[PDB]
């Protein structure tokens, strides 16, 4: 029972999953749907709405762009609480020596919050601000560098993985076959956190046979998307660090400089 | 205290 097990968790911690966000970009939210924001106008009217206006700690006269990053950053701040409450409950997590589960969290989470990200994409845009919003990807594109970086290899990732089709009980066995991986640098006990992957990535290997048996190469190609999103965090996070050091209003929360150092 | 430690410590 525990692809069941993992599936409960990750329903019971992450507040967005791709049926929820499915609802959403269907056109079926009734109430509160998403501000549709492609352009600076738009995005200033959203803004009227779902950011509130302090007085002198604001973000209101900042650039679009380092608007845009602080709504960003705050999310993947929540996802990365989200992300440590989930891998507390897949089994032999909490018993791995706390340092272990920093270096796991450390590595992993990105690339879980990239595999997440990819529900609530389509090729037009993404949602942002627990569904509120909906920022399209022209309109990302056309901001200013390096912030105009940022976005499109993530669209471009979510694309290919999402033509897979997995479901929310997929992708909670995903996640956590990226966090309890073995390969992670400065990681103490390998040999058991080595099994643990092999017993989720075996549990993962088993669903999939059965929730896809149309497509029995399933399993391969979800290892490959997994070297993806590696690949895929190292150059963000190079980006991440241009912009921590070139980009004087965009203050990293420290959260993300401490997940982002020595990574 | 890291803060990553911080949210793994939590009851
Ligand atoms: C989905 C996402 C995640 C991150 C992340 O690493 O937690 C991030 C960052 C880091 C530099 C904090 N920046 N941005 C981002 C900023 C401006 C624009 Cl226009 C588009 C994306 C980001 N988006």
């Amino acid at each position: 029972s525990l692809a069941k097990r993992i599936y409960e968790a990750y329903l019971k911690n992450f507040n967005m999953n791709k049926v929820k966000a499915r609802v959403i970009l269907s056109g079926k939210a009734s109430n509160n749907p998403p501000f549709v924001i492609h352009d600076m106008e738009t995005l200033c009217m959203a803004e009227k709405t779902l950011v509130a206006k302090l007085v002198a700690n604001g973000i209101q006269n900042k650039e679009a762009e380092v608007r845009i990053f602080h709504c960003c950053q705050c999310t993947s701040v929540e996802t990365v609480t989200e992300l440590t409450e989930f891998a507390k409950a897949i089994p032999g997590f909490a018993n791995l020596d706390l340092n272990d589960q920093v270096t796991l969290l450390k590595y992993g989470v990105y690339e879980a919050i990239f595999a997440m990200l990819s529900s609530v994409m389509n090729k037009d845009g993404m949602l942002v601000a627990y569904g509120n919003g909906f920022i399209t990807r022209e309109f990302l594109k056309s901001l200013r560098k390096p912030f105009c970086d940022i976005m499109e290899p993530k669209f471009d990732f979510a694309m290919k993985f999402n033509a897979l089709e997995l479901d929310d009980s997929d992708i909670s066995l995903f996640v956590a076959a990226i966090i309890c991986c073995g390969d992670r640098p400065g990681l103490l006990n390998v040999g058991h956190i080595e099994k643990m992957q092999e017993g989720i990535v075996h549990v993962l290997r088993l669903h999939l046979q059965s929730n896809h048996p149309d497509d029995i190469f399933l399993f391969p190609k979800l290892l490959q998307k997994m070297a993806d999103l590696r690949q895929l965090v190292t150059e963000h996070a190079q980006l991440v660090q241009i912009i921590k050091k070139t980009e004087s209003d965009a203050a990293l929360h420290p959260l993300l400089q401490e997940i982002y150092r020595d990574m | 205290p890291s803060l990553l430690k911080k949210l793994l410590l939590a009851p």
